[PDB]
RNA sequence: CAAGGAACUCUGCAAAUUAACCCCGUAAGUUAGCGAGAAGGGGUGCUUAUGUAAAAGUAAGCCGCAGUGAAGAACGAGGGG
RNA sequence: AGCGAAAUUCCUAGUCGGGUAAAUUCCGUCCCGCUUGAAUGGUGUAACCAUCUCUUGACUGUCUCGGCUAUAGACUCGGUG
RNA sequence: ACCUCGAUGUCGACUCAUCUCAUCCUCGAGCUGAAGCAGGUUCGAAGGGUUCGGCUGUUCGCCGAUUAAAGAGAUACGUGAGUUGGGUUCAAACCGUCGUGAGACAGGUUGGUCCCUAUCUAUUGUGCCCGUAGGAAGAUUGAAGAGUGUUGCUUCUAGUACGAGAGGACCGAAGCGAGGACACCUCUUAUGCUCCAGUUGUAGCGCCAGCUGCACCGCUGGGUAGUAACGUGUCUAUUAGAUAAACGCUGAAAGCAUCUAAGUGUGAAACUAUCUCAAAGAUUAAUCUUCCCAUUUCGCAAGAAAGUAAGAGCCGUCAAAGACGAUGACGUUGAUAGGUUACAGGUGUAAGCAUAGUGAUAUGUUGAGCUGAGUAAUACUAAUUGCUCGAGGACU
């Protein structure tokens, strides 16, 4: 199915009460209107995509040949450039909205790199069980357990590849499927989407077209307040 | 712990490949001889304007 | 690309009111809690003492304790929620922003009062 | 939270002063007895002038929890005690009073009979 | 593991800062580890910044910040504090300090740095 | 450290609550000495006033979430070998 | 004589009653007690127990299921080793 | 008794599990003395799930409550350089027995040492150097991979097929949940040791008040940010191909028949993709983009005076990162950090003043005062007036 895309920062976190009389936890994404720096059909790479740029910053900031490859094409001096899959419907030159690239309520798949916390130890990054703490505990009472598979000559005699294990933690691209954008604000380039995306503010966000809903529509609404004393 | 078999002397020299320190960085003071570290003060007890300290 | 990361407030200030009124904890207020089940729109009365008052904008949220036939009760309103309707019957002499002395005071016992 | 093996006070006309859940029902280990569920309890102490004593064991509701839990309407609610209500493994109840205000949010899953008979609901 | 120093705790940290800077307004320059310094012209500048009002209240919130040395006592620096430290730094807001490094120790060889008062 | 309160574990092991002051109250049994601080409850701050030698003691008034505000002061009950 | 599935019981996880949502542990009672049992003492016995065990009240991060803070250590830089 | 005695550390639970299929569940199918529900048995399918307690030291087992079920095993009857010693296996003692006695008993009971800073492999991440067709910056390709791939309940179809009545669906749809995974801090909590309020004991600021130092952060109630969860959102699937058991179509040997030999299909949570993640050290070291160099004259233009302009490193300021290394943002066109101003947020009426009151205290200035991280503007201070690596296309 087609998929289209869009990038933006997430700044911030609210809730909006919705229709039906129950509430939604909402963050707002600030994007840009961009320019679409290529598009690649399979014709021509193999590869039918689109590469986008956004955050915009001056011409003074930037390396030779990435400000060299915008003037060859005529585009805007751009900071961050990167390719999204399977869109071709856009062409040089042209500026996305996210008003003229959804529906009021369908579904929007979003992506973004993980809060790291440095290297975080194995129980937080498995979810195992602590070990006794009360009738002795010996050295260690916090550690991924025993890795053992057997012992002898040949029953196992190593340690299984890929076993959970502590390490670094974050820092890792990860999505979130199956979400609803409820609110725009088209004087400020703003987008409301439900649920919560993970990455703190000021990294990159990407907004993309749901896959395990390949675009369904269903609206959602909010009340308005009408009290004054 | 300890080992099986003693580790040779090689196995030792190709460890340490390493362990060597990054060299420092020379400049030259406009108003002090004696080509000092980067982005600290001199000897002379200056920085370029501001003597701030004395030679003890 | 510049923000000021306050445009959270920007688009919520959409979504309040000014019939709300201004008040902290330690008061006596009734609010009236609007129930639809398809059909006959309900009105309630509720009573009692604010806990808290936390948050801003949006997230302006505040608790109210009665104590009935013996048995406690505690609510927690969001202050925009729809169909809210506030009001202040009784306010005192106000001591910490947060109260958490509501289980051991009872009756016969002269709540604090003031102009 | 009320997890196992967890003293409660009835709320009802049963001649029971205290009981307490042993084991939740649902899937195993849900560990949860939040708002609306089905759990079996044991009855602890009971007097005269009631129906049943202690030593059996009977499936109930429980409709207070101190903890309290955030509804899907908006607004929280809170408790400052536990209490069940007593069923003979049907939708009518064993009860025939309420003792103290009710949940609501149970409406959902039935009971609305046993709804019907509370002092008030919040 | 066992029984050890008390270290480097909070209450000694904030100690050896109202030291510190007591010590620094009373001379003004200071010699010392540069992550030390740097943290602690923070609260320099903090009571400059606010004992330029000269009332009973910035002395009464400033006394609590001060320890007297040799040359000054308490009175005596609240007195050269009135004296001849505010009225220069009225035209310039904030930074009123400098810090810059100095090579490394002999012995411990951890980077050294000085600061001191400017305009 | 929310809610639960012994449900993990061989075992309430280890930890936590009761602590001092004075005032009530304290059973079966008992070699009548004990059991017993049994158990189970009250309050202790401040100001003024009354008093005896000062105190100890009492009345009135003040406030907080808390008044041996800090620290140092006992967990019991019951049934057995 | 007294006592008794007693830490003495292999059969036995003996029967039964009680405490329990459920008791190979506990209390009491039932005797064909392998080999109980009297100065290798037998039987109760008030108070004592860093004695062992059983039930229970409150209170408990032991636990449901973990979480945060501070330090010292650890860890990079220097010296020694 | 063939390896082990100049060491092969045995029971049990805890953490982590992995693997096989004689399948406990979910899946499909046949048969049936299967009206339906509900069964009984067999056939393939191991991706996933496979509960909590009381008893004894525990597997064995009993019992209780339940679950779609509460699998059968192995891995030194898995894992003491991972804990725990309850049992077994120490020196003490008791009781029964045995023995004339030292003493013993697969008889019973109470107490009682559990060490090791990791060299390599393996593994978890992580870097420095070189490498890829001259050198940099990038954007992709996905070869070979990994992770994820449980499901329950109620309602509708419907009291419909069926059966007579009673009773009571296969096939699909909707919502509500519980396990476990991914993140988030708007609400709710926990935490929050340079925050706010209150307050005791003391030592000082000569003294009243107000302060600091200490007393578990002195104590108690809150709380910025960060941080997490008991909290909130999503995931649990839809589908395609080839299929296993099966069911077929037509059609043969041997004019019939036949699901099979040819040809052709339907067909299971399994297999390969659609889901997510990483990925050219993928030597098959891949494609494309941009920027720069090829500069008269000297053995192999070989370093011959110009050794990149492209960029990177040294050093500095920092957290969206962070054990160091790395990543990311910026180094005077400069907002990178610390300031100053503005505000949010938290606390809750600052001190002093006036005044009622015998006096604690109360009342108005005062929703003021204060503030660690927060949101911004502002060159105020620090990032300085700097140094180094870095080119003649190697092979058609």
């Amino acid at each position: 199915m087609e998929i289209r895309g869009i990038f933006g920062v997430k700044v911030g976190m609210s809730q909006v009460f919705t229709t039906n009389n129950e509430r939604l936890p909402i963050t707002v994404i600030y994007c840009e209107p961009n320019q679409v720096a290529g598009v690649k059909t399979e014709a021509k790479d193999k590869y039918s995509a689109t590469l986008l740029s956004f955050d915009t910053v001056e011409n003074k900031k930037l390396n030779k040949p990435q400000q060299g490859f915008f003037e060859k094409n005529n585009l805007k001096p751009t900071k961050h450039l990167q390719e999204i899959r399977n869109m071709t419907g856009f062409e040089m030159g042209q500026q996305i909205t996210p008003q003229n690239l959804f529906q009021v309520g369908e579904y929007v798949d979003v992506s973004a790199i993980s809060k790291g916390r440095g290297f975080t130890g194995a129980i937080k990054r498995w979810n195992f069980k602590i070990g006794p703490l009360g009738h002795g505990a010996g050295y260690p009472h916090r550690f991924q357990g025993s890795v053992q598979a057997g012992r002898g000559g040949a029953s196992a005699q190593r340690v299984f590849k890929g076993k959970k294990m502590s390490g670094h933690y974050g820092h890792e691209k990860v999505t979130v499927q199956n979400l609803r954008i409820v609110g725009f604000d088209e004087a400020n380039m703003l987008v409301l989407v439900s649920g919560a995306i993970a990455g703190p503010e000021g990294g990159v966000v990407l907004i993309r077209t749901a896959k395990k809903k390949p675009g369904v529509v269903k609206p959602i609404e909010l009340a308005v307040q009408t009290e004054k004393a | 712990a300890v080992q099986q078999r003693r580790s040779s002397k090689h196995r030792r020299d190709k460890r340490r490949s390493h362990d060597a320190l990054t060299a420092q960085a020379l400049s030259v003071c406009q108003k002090c001889g004696k080509k000092k570290l980067f982005h600290r003060v001199c000897s002379c007890g200056m920085y370029g304007d501001l003597r701030v300290k004395k030679a003890y | 690309k510049i923000n000021k990361q306050a445009l959270i407030d920007l688009v919520e200030q959409k979504q309040l009111k000014a019939y709300v009124p201004e008040f902290s904890a330690g008061d006596e207020v009734n609010v009236a809690i609007k129930l639809k089940e398809k059909e006959k729109v309900r009105i309630q009365n509720f009573t009692g003492t604010v806990l808290r008052r936390r948050g801003k904008g949006i997230s302006e949220t505040f608790i109210v304790r009665k104590t009935t036939d013996g048995i406690p009760i505690e609510k927690n309103f969001q202050i925009h929620n729809p169909n809210i309707s506030i009001e202040l019957k009784r306010r005192g002499k106000v001591r910490r922003a947060y109260i958490s002395y509501m289980r051991e005071r009872s009756g016969k016992a002269a709540k604090i009062k003031e102009r | 939270m009320v997890s196992f093996m967890t003293r409660l006070n009835v709320a009802d006309n049963t001649g029971a002063k205290q009981v307490g859940i042993i084991k939740v029902l649902g899937s195993t280990r849900k560990r949860y007895a939040f708002l609306g569920d089905v759990v079996v309890v044991s009855v602890k102490d009971a007097i005269p002038s009631g129906m049943v004593k202690k030593g059996q064991v009977l499936r109930a509701v429980i409709v207070r929890t101190k903890k309290g839990q955030q509804r899907k309407d908006g607004t929280h609610l809170k408790f400052d005690d536990n209490a069940c209500v007593l069923i003979k493994e049907d939708k009518s109840p064993r009860g025939t009073r309420i003792f103290g205000p009710v949940a609501r949010e149970l409406r959902e899953r039935g009971y609305n009979k046993i709804l019907s008979l509370a002092v008030e609901v919040v | 593991s066992y029984i050890n120093k008390p270290g480097k705790t909070s209450a000694w940290r904030v100690m050896t800062v109202r030291q510190q800077v007591s010590a620094v307004l009373a001379y003004g320059k200071i010699e010392t580890t540069l992550k030390k310094a740097k943290n602690t012209q923070k609260r320099l500048d903090k009571l400059i910044t606010l004992a330029k009002v000269d009332n009973f209240n910035n002395r009464r919130q400033v006394k609590k910040w001060l320890l007297n040395t040799n040359l000054f006592d308490v009175d005596q620096l609240m007195d050269h504090l009135f004296s001849k430290v505010a009225p220069k730094y009225e035209k310039t807001p904030g930074g009123y300090s400098r810090v810059l490094k100095l090579g490394p120790r002999r012995g411990d060889a951890t980077e050294m740095a000085i600061l001191q008062l400017t305009d």
